[PDB]
């Protein structure tokens, strides 16, 4: 994302030449060195188990409705943690009010 | 509803043209709202020149009458008269509680 | 493109671009308004950078309908030419341009059905407006996340 | 650097334009007044106090237009085809002159984006008053021009057309006064 320094509006790529050369609808040109050349990207099986459920494994200790089970909290020794299942890949996570998180998620 | 949500604030323009002042004025905005809204029990007619007797179930359902209460509104209307250069007639008037 | 629609007393199928209604509140550099919507351009994430480059593709998109003011960086003129488009009696388009009066009552008619008809529960009064805005950059937020699956 | 409200440059630009110092300083505010109101500087709203306040975006975009339009000014041999209000300007200069007026035409916005952000932030009733004064800064910094020769009559009169333009849309913003309501070719006008 380029926003133009003076108008504060997207600027277009305009690959021309051999290089990356941004411009904006008054004109201004800026170009792009190196970590401009980025087209697209796609990564396969990522953007999943990061930032779709970070908030929802944050609050979860505190969620009355979230199934617990009898286990060892290492770090606040409660009996008992909250045990969480996210994914197509079934991923068991178990969390405490405490902020202990098993190291998965 | 009656009261804040519906007000009215509409321009007509005519084409009038048999007085000098109405050559003068092509334009003409009506504006009015009410203040005054309520529903009271049902009443009929006994015999079409009564006092509006009370209107019982009953009765509606066997003379096949609706159970209806009267709406009773009165309004504020605010006439103004809108002529070229700029002159502006206000006409007000108030309405009584009407059914 | 994304395109955002009101349908109320005063407007009915008509599809306007995000950004131009953005826009029509002030605020009409594309910096604030893609910070209204992702809520920050400095933070990285693979999120943020999904809808920032989407957002950037609506912005660039060009529709048919509302060319002439899609550029536009005047707010009175997008506000004119929605006055223009959305409120009836209007029949003549360059007739009523030539009194400033006509341009006067246009606008501030206007102003006073997008202060009536967008997000009301937001407000019904012009201080409201930037709320208003930040309000719906939220909702193209959670719209925009759920694409993502 | 820091930073203070320098008062003296919205009254310098009121004498240019030979409009009244309260129109500079009621722009983004002419909503629900006249224009007579506006001059006379009758029922001036108080000066923002949330960073939410419209007249914030209201003044930004303003200064944003000043420096949209400049820019086309500046780069009018990058065009394709320059903007109509632009066209006006540079229409009796060679294409070597319009490449010449990138270099020449100094660069004028300066920081006001990073700054406005920041102060929009942190103080609401400072921001209006910095993006006027840096609306105003700005006009007096093109109008104060004086070498080349040339660029100084082309300048001069974008400037002065500019926030003429500017003034203009948003006194198109205030209360309407009385017209003729035919000029909508219909039977009726609603509100
Ligand atoms: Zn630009
Ligand atoms: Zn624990």
């Amino acid at each position: 994302m380029k926003i133009c320094k003076a108008c504060s509006s997207c600027m277009v790529r305009t690959y021309v030449d051999g290089n990356i050369i941004f411009r904006c609808s008054c004109g201004e040109s800026v170009q792009g060195d190196s970590q401009n050349l980025l087209v697209s990207s796609k990564v396969y099986h990522t953007g999943e188990m990061e930032d779709k459920y970070k908030i929802f494994i944050k609050n979860a200790p505190f969620d009355p409705t979230n199934c617990q089970i009898k286990k060892d909290c290492p770090n606040c020794h409660l009996d008992y943690l909250t045990q969480i299942c996210i994914g197509s890949q079934k991923i068991i996570i178990l969390v405490c009010r405490c902020g202990y998180m098993s190291n998965r998620g | 509803i009656v009261k804040q949500m519906f007000n009215v604030d509409i321009t007509y323009k005519d084409q009038r043209d048999h007085t000098e002042i109405d050559k003068l004025r092509e334009s003409v905005q009506i504006q009015f709202n009410f203040t005054d809204v309520n529903i009271e029990r049902p009443q009929h007619r006994n015999y079409s020149q009564g006092n509006k007797i009370n209107l019982l179930p009953n009765k509606a359902r066997l003379c096949g009458l609706s159970y209806s209460g009267p709406v009773n509104l009165a309004a504020e209307v605010i006439l103004t008269a809108h002529y070229s250069n700029g002159r502006q007639e206000v006409k007000r008037a108030s309405i009584p509680p009407f059914q | 493109a994304i395109t955002i629609e009101i349908n109320s007393t005063k407007f009915s199928k008509l599809r306007i671009p995000w950004y131009l209604i953005f826009r029509m509140f002030g605020m009409t550099g594309d910096d604030s308004i893609i910070e209204q919507v992702v809520f920050d351009l400095e933070s990285n994430s693979l999120v943020n950078t999904f809808m920032i480059e989407i957002l950037e593709k609506s912005i660039h998109v060009l529709d048919p309908i509302f060319q002439p003011v899609q550029h536009e960086l005047n707010r009175e003129k997008i506000i004119q030419f929605l006055s223009e488009k959305v409120s009836k009696f209007v029949s003549n388009p360059s007739a009523y341009k030539s009194d400033e009066n006509a341009v006067q009552y246009l606008n501030e008619r206007q102003l006073t059905i997008l202060d009536k008809i967008l997000l009301p529960h937001m407000g019904q009064t012009a201080d409201t407006r930037v709320r208003k805005l930040r309000f719906l950059g939220l909702l193209i937020h959670k719209i925009l996340l759920v694409i993502m699956n | 650097e820091p930073w203070t409200f320098d008062y003296g440059k919205i009254i310098k630009t009121a004498k240019i334009l030979d409009i009244s110092p309260a129109v500079i300083e009621a722009i983004g505010a002419m909503e629900g007044r006249s224009y007579a109101d506006i001059r006379e500087g009758q029922g001036a709203p108080p000066p923002p106090t949330s960073m939410d306040d419209p007249r914030l975006m209201a003044v930004d975009s303003a200064v944003r237009i000043f420096l949209y339009n400049y820019n086309c000014l500046r780069h009018v041999s990058t065009f394709n085809k320059p903007p109509i209000h632009v066209e006006r300007l540079v229409k009796h200069l060679s294409y070597e002159e319009k490449e010449d007026l990138e270099k020449v035409l100094p660069n004028v916005v300066n920081e006001y984006h990073t700054t406005f952000k920041h102060l929009r932030v942190t103080d609401p009733a400072s921001a209006l008053l910095y993006s006027i004064e840096f609306l105003c800064i700005s006009f007096l910094t093109l109008y104060e021009i004086k070498e080349p020769s040339w660029v100084v009559n082309i300048v001069r009169e974008f400037a002065l057309t500019e926030l003429n333009t500017i003034i203009q849309s948003e006194k198109l913003l205030s209360k309407p006064g009385a017209f003729n309501f035919m000029i909508f070719g219909e039977d009726f006008v609603c509100s």
